[PDB]
């Protein structure tokens, strides 16, 4: 449920897995890109766990 | 005679030695310059100018090679 005030509630679902998100574009990120340790992939799956985890949370 | 024969050949060999370090040289100092601009152009200013300071040291033996190579060709021949 989610707590739209303090006076309406409303069940939802909502989806997780895959990645539903609309996609974003931006010119600043990935020109200035960030230095990646020890590699882009390994950081990318420990990420996607924890924001998962925050979703549900 | 055999001097100028001998001459030009040292002149020769000095400055093609001196060609080929300065040009390895100053091509690695580039290179690593071309990498940290394509990192972040909002610095390329600063390691251009530090490319020409570290550039003036990299000639010095070059340069020093090249006149003496010249004289040898030129006022000893």
């Amino acid at each position: 449920n989610k707590f739209i005030n303090t006076m309406s509630q409303v069940p939802t679902i909502s989806q997780l897995l895959p990645l539903p998100a609309s996609d974003d574009d931006d010119l600043k990120h990935k020109s200035w890109d960030y230095l990646y340790e020890p590699d882009p992939k390994a950081l990318l799956d420990t990420l996607l766990r924890r924001y998962v985890e925050s979703q549900v949370y | 005679n055999l001097n100028m024969d001998l001459l030009y050949m040292a002149a020769a060999v000095m400055m093609g030695l001196a060609a080929i370090g300065a040009a390895i040289g100053i091509g690695i100092l580039g290179g690593k310059f071309l990498e940290g601009a394509a990192r972040q152009p909002d610095l390329i200013p600063l390691l251009r100018t530090q490319f020409f300071i570290v550039m003036g040291l990299v000639d010095a033996i070059p340069m020093i090679a090249v006149g003496l190579g010249l004289y040898v060709m030129f006022a000893v021949a």
